[PDB]
Order: C-alpha cells, then structure tokens, then sequence
C-alpha cells in the first residue's frame, strides 16, 4: 500500500511471474493463461487479485521477457529522479506517482502482444506516459517564460528505462 | 404510447464502482457502473432500506436488461486512506488506497416492464435518500434524471437516441465509443458466446451482501452515425465587462448633448463655455451611459483632468471635478498649462 | 486565547533566503509569482538574536558527545559516548552522520553524571541517557518550535524505553509572501586582479542573483498551550511573548548581508486578541501596482486595511470579538486612507506597543517580567 | 486593428524637430512636460474619438518614445521574439546566451509602466547588430494585450519557433 | 442521542446525513518544492555532509460541497426538531471556520472562505462543471472573483435551463462585507446577498421551520 | 428537502493533505491537474473540533 | 587549518533617491587624415547617467 524507497506503487504485478513460468516446459500456447496472485507480509494478508492472458503467440527472446519482468524496478528508478536533481534521498517526483497506475492499466489491454512482441514493445509502451507528463509539466513548470518551455521539453522525454 | 426504457447519467468529478477483486485494502473500480451499483441507486431513490428489500423490491428490479455507454473513459487516481483506530483498543492506524474514476460519463440504459419504468422515473424525480456515485464522497454533477423515456427497442437501439454533451469549443472527443450491455437469451443463441465476459454484479441481499455472476457482452458504437454530437449552452469562461468608451454612436452622442444643455454650456469648475464633457463612472460607457454620469467641461480643464488622471490607476471612479478636494491640483495643472503652453504647436498639428 | 502579529515590511535589494541553485526563494500566490521568506529561516534568525539572548535555553546539534567531552575537563570517555549514543537510537543514517536532537543546555550536566559512571553498564547508561533526554522539554525556544523526537528503532533491542518525546509546538510561523509581483534581478561581478600586469584577457563575468519586495508576515502565539509547555509559568509566557515580539519587530535573516547590507524596519504592526486563527494573505490575492503617487508601502497598508474592514464586519460575532492595536513609526502610516478606522489603539512606540501587549495578556509589566530569566550562558 | 497602423503611420509621419522633443523625454511620464502632451494628444485623441480600440495611452505613449530613440521601418513579420531568436543563435551556449536569455525572460514579470528600460536594452542589443526593421504594429497589440496567459505563450513560441530552426 | 451521532454518523441503521465531497481547485494545480537545511546550532564548520532536503507545498483556491439530509436527520433525533436546526446551524458555523490541521505549525493557511451559497433543491447537483476550464488570471481581476464568476455564469445557465416545472429554486449568496456579489443584476443570480454568517445561519433557520 | 453548501476559499502555500511519499494530494479534472483535499480529512476537521464541542 | 575570518565591515548597494533616468551619448570616430566622407559610420552607443545617490 505505501510507496517507499526501492518500491513505487503500480498495481498488477502480471509481469513479475511471466518469466520462470515460461521457462521450465512452458513455453506453450494451451490457449489463455490465468494468473492467481495472493499477497501477505509474514501474518498479514495484504491482497488477491488474478488476471487473465491472451497466449496464443509465439516463442520468445529471453533477454527481452526478462527485461519485462522488471517493470517495478524500472518505474521506481523513473520516480526516484528528482525534479533538477538533488540526489542524496529524494522520493524524486511524487506526481509522477500518480499517473503511474493509469498508465500501466492502458498497456495491460495488450498484455497478450506485449510479452512475445508480437506487434507490442516496451518501446510502444513508452508512448502511453507521452499523453499524461505533458499534462504533469504543465503543472510543475508553469512559467510563461522561455526558459520554462525548455524544462518542459526536457521533463516531457523521461521514459522507463529497462534494467536486468 | 407507454414508455419502455429509463435512461440514468452518471457523471461527477469523481466516482468509483467497486469490483470483487477489492477485498482487503486496495479497492478497484472496474471500468463502468455496475448493475449491483445502479440498483443501490435505485433503491435509495424510492427509499427502500437494506433490509426488506432483497425479499421484495430486489428480484424485480433485477428483471432488467441494462446497458452502459461511455464518453470521456476517465483517468484512474488513487488516493492514500487511513483509518485511525482508536483516536479491542490500540494507537494503530489501518493503510488503505481507493481508487476513482476522474472526468468520466456513463449513460446507463434499463429496459423493462411499463409501469415500473413509470414508477422508477417517478422517484427520481425527488429521490427520498441521498443519491451519490459508488461512494458517499462522490455526488453527481449532472442531473441524473435528465432524459425522458420512451417506447424505444432492444438496448442497442435504447442507447442511440441521447446526444453526446460537449463542454467548450475545443474539447477532444473519440471517434469510437465503446458500450458494455447484458446478455439476452432467446433460445437460438442459448448458449453463451465466446467474447462474453463474467461479471459478479446480480444483487440478491445487501446487508449480509449477496451478489451472483451476470454474463456480459461488450459492443462500440461510432459518433457521427448512430449519436449526434451536442453543443454546450450557457458561458463558461468568464471576464469582467470593462466597456472602453466610444465616442461615435448615436446614443452616446445625444447624452453628451444632452448633458450639455443640462449645465447651462458652462464648465464646472472655472465657469467657461464648456466645449467637452468628462466622464465620471466608467461602468455604463459603449453606448448605455446616463446623463448623471457626465460632466461637462472647457478645453483647459479636461486636459488638466486628463493630465491628473494619467497613469494613477483609476478603473471606473475617474476624476470628479465638482468634487472641492481636486479642486486646488486642477487649478495647478490649469496654471502650468498656461503658462508653458504654444498655441503654435497645436495649430501646426491640425 | 491566540495572539496574532500581522506585519508590513519593505526591503532593500537583497538576498535573504537562496534555494540550492542560488536564486531568491519565490511562490506562486494569486496566479501570480511571489517572492518567499521560508518559515524556518524567519524562526531561526528570530531564536539566534541579541533580543532572544536571555531565552535561549535549548541546543540543536548531532554531536552530542563533543558536548559531553567539552563539558568535562580532562581525556573523557569519547569514543563510548558515541557507542552510547549509538545503542540510544540515534543510528547512523545511512552509516554516516547522526539523528537531531533537541535538547535544554540546562540538562547536559546530568548526562555528563550518568555517562562518565562506571558503576554500570552500556544498556543501562543509555536508558539513563535516553530518560534525562526525554525530559529536556523546559525551555522557552523549545515551548515555541516544539520537538518531535522518534528513534528509527533499527538499534531498539527491546532494551532501551522511550517515553513522550513530542512537545506541541505553540508558535506557527507562515511563510513571508510579496505583497506585489516578484522582480528578480541579476547582479554581474568581476574579480579583478591586484596585480596591475596582468598579460592576459578572458571574460569571467560571474552571476549573483538578487531581488527587493514588501513583504507581508504572520505570527500565530497560543496563549494557554505555552503555560502547559511551561508547566504553568506565566511570568516566563510573558517574557518569552515579549521577547519574541521585540526581537520580530527589529530583526533580519542573516543572509548575504555583508554585501548588501538591508537591514531595514516594518512600516506596521498589527497584533490582535483572537478566539480562532485568521490570516489575512487573501488581501494580496490582487497584487499591489504603483501608481502616479504612491509608496508601496502605502498602497499595501491600505490593501490591508481595506481587507480587515471587509473581515471584521463579515466574520463578526458578539460571543467572542477581537480587540486590536495598530502600530506605526511616530504613526507615518495609518491604517486605511485615513478614513474607516478599526484598531482601539495607535501606538507610536514599540516599546510601548509591548507594554499594552503584556498589559492585556497578563496585566505584567515589560520591566517587571525582565525577571524571569532562563539560561543564558 | 486599424488604430494601431494609423498611430504607426502618423508616428512615421514626423519629422526631425518632433522626434527631437519626444527623444528629450524619455524616461518620463505624459503629464509632466507641455510639448509632450501637446504632440502626444495632437497625434493620438482623433484616432482615439474615431476607433473603439485604439491602444491606450501608456502604451501609445511608450510606443512614440521606443520610436523615438531607435527608429525602425515598419515591416511586416519582424517581430521582437523572431528577431531576438535570430540573433541568440549566433553566441556560445555557455556564458553569453543565458544572459540575453534572462534579458528576454525579464519582461514576463514586469508591467506596461516599467518596461521602457528593459525593451529600450533589447532594442540597442537589435540595432547593435544592424537591424532596420521592426513590427511595431504587433508589438503595440502585444503589449495592450499583455497580463494575458495565451499572449505569452504565443511570445515564448514564437522565440522558440525563432531558436530552434 | 448525542449531535456527534447521529449528523456525523457512527463513532468508529445509523445512516448519516452528511455527504462532504472532495474539495477540487478551480485552477491548475502548482506544486512547489523548498530546499530546506538542518542547520546545526554547534558551528563546528567541520564534517559538512549536506543537510539538503525537499518540502513540498501548494496555494489552491478550493471549491467545497456539502449536503445535508433533512428527512434523516430528524429520524435520527426522533421529532427533536428544534435541535435538528441547532445541528444544521453549527455544522454551517464550523465547516466555515474550521480548516484542516496538516502541517499548519509551519505554514499557518488560516483563510476564510470569500463567499457561501446555500440552496435547497429536489435532486442534488455539484456546480463542478463550472470549472472545466481552468481560471487565468487577467489584470483587471484576482482568482477569487474570477472563480466567482465563472459560478455565477454556471448558476445563470442552470437556472435557465433547470428551473420552474412547479420548483422554483433558492439561494442564499453570502460573502464578507459584500465585497464578492454572485454576478450582476439578474435577479442577483439568487435570493438576498448578505454580508454576516450569523445572518446566513439565520435565514437558513428561519427558512427551514421559520426556527430560532 | 436537501440543504446544499458551496464554498470557494482560497489558501495560503500550504501542504494540508499528503500522499504516502509528502506531496499534496492532487487530481485531475477539465485536462489538468487540480489540488485536492480530501473528503473523509474535511469531516475529521469538521468533527472533534472545539467550534462542534462547545 | 581555520581560514575563514568574519567581515567587520557591511556595505550596501547605493541606489537614486529618484526615478533612474538613462541616456545615450553617439559618438562617432573622426580620422585625422582626411579620406571620404560618404557614410563615415560609426555611430556608437554609450550609455551614461546622473543621479543623486544613498
Ligand atoms: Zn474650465
């Protein structure tokens, strides 16, 4: 539930098992995959979800789906940079935060395509965050001043970067 | 003839229809109004209480087919909840996140037997309770009784005769709007379909809560064809009056005039045959001002005036010079000007 | 029962409070870009001045062992001081530097008596520490700011107890804004070589970044919450109230001041007696313009004067009313345009203005309460 | 508009002797000197008595004594932000171009009163590099529409279209 | 039997009366960041390590909606409708002066509202839709009358459009001294435009029952 | 009957809402992001306070 | 070691005790040797001032 260091709240982990599962005599289609996902910190029950997957693709190259079973690492390094850096221990943009869970609930409609890049791509994912940053830097610079509109240009281009 | 559907429109800043997934803490909203949802709504509309109504009110109201379109398809925002416990007894405090549906539209769509439609349409019309989106924290902001009803057809016909509301000029739309309805039996289609999905939204009982599963089915429509874009009314954007004077329409050419024959042609101030006049309140300029808002004055005078009042900042009470307070700097300016003034100049010029 | 202080003032160009990239601290207020004096900073130099000497009973500072050494005079016991401090609670962040502690000066002296015994042991010097500690909250600076102390635990061995560390703070201090539109400005300095052969020629024009503004402040002070801070000491309320309006009244933030040197004064200082918290920062939601004739100064003092009249008869109750005195230097700037008058007073001295103030809070006198005096050093 | 190009067209219709007495006054404001207000109301009241929307006096007023002191033809998509961006992409990125940046940048925060000095710098940095034109036609619109939100952002659009070619 | 109750609703059936909605500014949102240090009382002017942190604050002009249910609220009290208008009274006194307590020891934002409108209508309404277009500010104006405004504008539009149908609608504008009316003349976009709180409480309680 | 309140008021640079990470709580609506504080923090300020105990 | 010594002496900017009135001086260079005179050039910009300083 709370954002903190070394974790940015997304919602839907499906990417994080779609690695080991396909890898160990499952690298099959058997039509749609379905996944139960229960979680709890040692006596507490925190949450249960499940999602379902359209899986009637192909192989896959393995460097590519284990960067895709990264994405929590990658949004909580693009949220952990700070505005026009600080560093030392900044929380980075928290309204960035915000817009993260909107934007993940867009590219999970095509979660089938997305993890055998079969006209999906981590790079086609990048163009969701495009619509809603310039609405947030419109917000965190809102000089009318020229130097305002190249911070803009600037805070517009930040994109998740993929990490192993 | 007797009317067949009612029509319901959900629109707020924000709502949020919860799903079965939420269960512990995080609460999810799933894309759309519910039929479980609409009818709680329903219920509060003809003050049916929690209990009493699973046994009787309920298993009509569920003997409905509904069906939901959608414009502007909403942002999902999350928001941090703690409940203090305390301030069983401890200083904890419970985390929770909740999640909303921000600048979203449903236009809701409930086709059934007449009179109950009648009856439905009837009570929301006064609602007996109080009537929020999903949440207590969430009213409308759009009358939800604001389309008539009528003896339309099957849902798909039912959700084409209401016309697509815009906000201001600009305002983005979608070329496709898609609509998520229930499944209709039949008996040659008995069989479910396979682009049909499985929703826990059939209300039994709602104080020990009581749902069961619905097949849905899931359809688009497209604006231009089948709804007819709308205009917004009224003004939204809105900016003081503040009428520059004119000088050249008629109106305001007799109320100089008369003005002047309303001081005998002679300035205020140093008794001159008066050859202009000089406002005093500025909010009836553009051809709406009255004869008591002018004062008439000489060619030395009014450019004294004009002179006092250059850059002091004065927006709608100007100079007045009947006032015995500006008397002694517009007799100052009136001195500097004769003393320093070259009629040649002013004669070269025109 | 509340005490407001509602201040005008207008500075020299200057640079009071810089952010980490060296401009002028700056807000957005109305639409419309402000320029700020942060809370902190105006607490600070108000608490660290020769008006506030005799109050000043509290410390701040992570090097709570060199306080221990230097309040000894012989080789110490450094180094399991800091093992001590370490088994307290107070860990290294990130295994480096310390936690902030505030602390009264009074109560070192127990800490030297506890940590230098050997009749003991390493657990439960550090209860005793943390317990002396935990008791440190008599001080006329830490009745105001309030404290907020809590171990990060990551070094709780279920051994070492805490208790109550939190002090309601009494004081709420809210950021100082512009009266008008921010005009920042950029000064352009060259260091110049002493030696008159030089042989040589580059540009090395450097930036300094500077700005003037009316400021506007608000004070808050909560009468019957700084008695419970003090335990119950009316005398010691009273001068501390009276301290902290003198040294507001005629201080500055010690910025860079030995290059621009803009020690100036309020031009108005309204102090009000109130049953509820009101700020009166929406008179300025419409910026302040120079006109033909005009001050600043003027023009915002009536700005304000307009806004208070609108208040004063809009929010008006006869179960609790508000009773005011207006303060200007020999009465230079009315309230209002010497017409809709509101404050029961004009005082013309500060001095005086300060009197009135402890006269109707207490009936005390400013020579009288000069009496109660704290640790001073 | 139109009482715009006609107060531009009789401002270049001057001579040597009433350009002479509005440069004597710059820095000043209209009520102070006779001749002063005497051309100043000769130049501008009819035009005023004839159109609506004419500009208003301090801003005809500031742009008689920018046409004053530095004397531009009249041209047609010359504008200040198009000709300052022209010139800014001529220096090193590193010390030079953030001071004429933050020259540029001042005047978002100024009003129409105090705006004489700034403008005056930017057009000696406009005539240094020899510059025979300007639009004052838009720029007096500009600056009688000028505590807006979308005139600015047409400004710094117009300087960035400039920048960045 | 208690107000705290039976308006409120339950401590931590009993359905309350309430229906306090999220305040959404009527501008831009414009949050800023402050670079403060923990300075160190001991000079030292040794082991600098940076104190630098990040505060982040916003100035917002809000817009508030609440509800109360009449019907409810007695069933609550039971006939006691004297304290009914007591209830409605005070809630209307302290949800005007009363704001939240988060991070006010370091801020101090103890502003009052610039202006009130109470109205009693059949089904319920929030006038959120004025503001979809976000305030800009211009130079003959502030952003409190300028958000005024654009209600006044959405108040026109709507009694225009939603009026009569044997239900005429009520207002009762309040603001400071006066210094903000709803609009200009159409029927002053409401009922009678007062300048005191006690009055508002007032008029809503003679309204009700013509109450104390 | 159904008593309704409106309210405009504008804050001084505040923070009175906070997410988990120490931000003002925000939202969107009309295309840009807005300043919110919350539902359930109004009715914990309205509640318990000395104006609804006296 | 310590080598940091506190200024005992704080000096401020001086500014006019009015409005700032620049003005510009156009000089122009003049050759000795005569040459043409078609378009000399040089008109120059100096920027100068007087005022009544604190
Ligand atoms: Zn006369």
């Amino acid at each position: 539930l709370m954002s903190n260091d070394r974790y940015t709240f997304a919602d839907r982990d499906w990417y994080s098992p779609l690695f080991s599962y396909l890898h160990a005599e499952g690298n099959s289609r058997q039509g749609k995959l379905w996944l139960v996902g229960f979680a709890s910190d040692k006596a507490k029950s925190i949450d249960i979800w499940d999602k379902i997957i359209e899986l009637e693709g192909t192989d896959t190259n393995d460097e590519l789906l284990a960067q895709l079973a990264n994405r929590a690492t990658a949004l909580n390094a693009m949220r952990k940079k700070p505005l026009r850096g600080d560093f030392k221990k900044s929380v980075g943009t928290p309204q960035i935060a915000d817009i993260i869970p909107h934007a993940e609930n867009r590219i999970a409609i095509n979660a089938g395509k997305m993890t055998e890049n079969r006209g999906y791509s981590w790079q086609d994912a990048d163009t969701e965050y495009g619509e809603l940053l310039t609405k947030v830097a419109y917000s965190l610079e809102p000089a009318q001043t020229v130097d305002a509109r190249l911070k803009r240009g600037n805070f517009i281009s930040r994109k998740p970067w993929p990490i192993i | 003839a007797p009317p067949n559907t009612l029509f319901l429109r959900l629109e707020g800043a924000l709502q949020s229809w919860g799903s079965n997934e939420a269960k512990f803490a995080l609460r999810r909203t799933a894309d759309a109004p519910t039929k479980s949802g609409v009818l709680g709504l329903l219920c509060a509309a003809m003050g049916i209480g929690r209990a009493e109504a699973a046994d009787s009110w309920l298993p009509k109201l569920a003997n409905l087919r509904m069906g939901v379109r959608i414009d502007r398809p909403g942002i999902r925002w999350w928001d941090f909840h703690t409940v203090g416990a305390g301030q069983k007894t401890r200083a904890e405090t419970l985390l929770s996140r909740r999640e909303y549906l921000a600048d979203a539209s449903f236009l809701v769509a409930l086709q059934g037997e007449p009179e109950l439609v009648a009856k439905l349409s009837a009570a929301l019309a006064k609602p007996v309770w109080a009537i929020y989106l999903g949440r207590k924290s969430c009213p409308p902001s759009r009358p939800v009784c604001e389309h008539p009803p009528g003896f339309y057809n099957t849902l798909e016909e039912a959700l084409s005769a209401v016309p697509l509301q815009k906000r201001w000029h600009n305002e983005p739309l979608p070329q496709i709007l898609p609509c998520v309805m229930d499944w209709i039996p039949g008996y040659d289609g008995e069989h479910a379909p396979d682009d049909a999905e499985i929703h826990y939204d059939l209300p039994v009982s709602f104080q020990p809560p009581r749902h069961l599963p619905r097949f849905v089915i899931r359809r688009e429509l497209v604006v231009g064809e089948d709804v007819q874009v709308s205009r917004e009314t009224g003004t939204s954007v809105w900016r003081p009056k503040g009428t520059r004077a004119d000088y050249n329409n008629s109106e305001y050419k007799k109320v100089r005039a008369e003005r002047l024959v309303m001081d005998h042609a002679a300035c205020m101030v140093c008794k001159a045959p008066a050859t202009t006049v000089q406002h005093v309140n500025y909010r009836r300029a553009g051809g709406k001002e009255i004869p008591e808002d002018l004062r008439a004055l000489c060619r030395l005078c009014h450019d004294a005036c004009t002179m006092l009042e250059y850059g002091s900042g004065m927006t709608t009470n100007r100079i007045d010079p009947c006032d015995p307070i500006w008397r002694e700097r517009i007799l100052a300016k009136r001195k500097e000007i004769v003393e320093f003034r070259s009629r040649g100049q002013r004669f070269r010029k025109m | 029962m509340l005490i407001e202080i509602h201040m005008i003032q207008n500075h020299s160009p200057a640079n009071l409070n810089r952010d980490d990239l060296g401009a002028p601290k700056t807000c957005y207020f109305g639409g419309v870009l402000r320029s700020r004096i942060s809370s902190q900073c105006i607490k600070r130099s108000i608490r660290t001045s020769n008006d506030f000497k005799a109050l000043l009973g509290g410390v701040r500072t992570r090097r709570l062992a060199d306080l221990i050494q230097q309040e000894a005079g012989e080789t110490e016991c450094w180094k399991k001081a800091q093992e001590i401090l370490n088994k307290c609670g107070f860990k290294n962040k990130d295994d480096n530097t310390k936690m902030l502690v505030f602390m009264s000066k009074d109560k070192i002296k127990d800490l030297a008596r506890i940590v230098l015994d050997n009749s003991l042991g390493l657990t439960e010097a550090a209860q005793q520490v943390a317990n002396v500690i935990a008791q440190a909250t008599l001080a006329p600076d830490i009745a105001l700011c309030g404290r907020m102390l809590e171990p990060n635990d990551k070094d709780k061995d279920k051994k070492v107890k805490w208790s109550n560390t939190t002090v309601e703070a009494a004081l709420q201090v809210a950021h100082a804004i512009s009266t008008h539109i921010a005009r920042p400005e950029i000064d352009y300095f060259v260091a110049a070589d002493d030696v008159p052969g030089e042989d040589a020629g580059a540009g090395h024009i450097g930036e300094s970044m500077f700005a003037s503004a009316c400021f506007y402040k608000y004070f808050s002070i909560d009468w019957e919450q700084l008695v419970k801070n003090l335990k119950g000491d009316t005398n010691l309320a009273a001068h501390t109230v009276g301290a902290f309006l003198l040294a507001a009244a005629k201080t500055n933030p010690s910025g860079k001041q030995n290059s621009f040197a803009a020690h100036n004064y309020p031009d108005g200082i309204l102090v009000e007696f109130k049953n509820s918290p009101i700020s009166y920062a929406n008179a300025f939601v419409r910026p302040v313009s120079v006109v033909k004739e005009s001050d600043l100064v003027e023009q915002s003092i009536g700005q304000l004067s307009n806004y208070v009249n609108d208040i004063r008869l809009g929010y008006y109750d006869e179960q609790s009313p508000v009773i005011g005195f207006w303060f200007s230097p020999n009465n230079r700037y009315p309230l209002g345009y010497k017409h809709s008058k509101l404050a029961s007073r004009n005082i013309g001295n500060l001095n005086e203005l300060v009197g009135a103030v402890l006269d109707y809070i207490g009936g005390f006198k400013w020579e009288e309460v000069q009496k109660s005096k704290a640790y001073i050093g | 508009n139109r009482g715009t190009v006609d107060f531009i067209a009789s401002l270049e219709n001057l001579k040597e002797g009433d350009l002479g007495i509005l440069r004597k006054l710059r820095g000043a404001r209209l009520d102070e000197k006779l001749p002063g207000f005497d051309l100043f109301s000769a130049l501008w009241w009819p035009l005023r008595q004839k159109n609506q929307r004419a500009p208003k006096r301090e801003v005809a007023w500031l742009i008689a004594k920018l046409f004053a002191e530095f004397r531009f033809e009249q041209r047609e998509g010359a504008t200040l932000p198009i000709l300052m961006g022209g010139i800014c992409r001529k220096l090193e990125p590193k010390k030079e171009l953030p001071r004429v940046l933050a020259r540029f940048d001042q005047l978002a925060s100024l009003d129409i009163m105090q705006m004489e000095e700034p403008l005056s710098v930017i057009m000696g940095i406009l005539r240094k590099h020899q510059q025979v034109c300007l639009d004052w036609v838009g720029l007096t619109d500009v600056l009688s529409f000028w505590e807006q939100e979308p005139v600015k952002r047409e400004w710094s659009d117009s300087f960035i279209k400039a920048y960045k070619i």
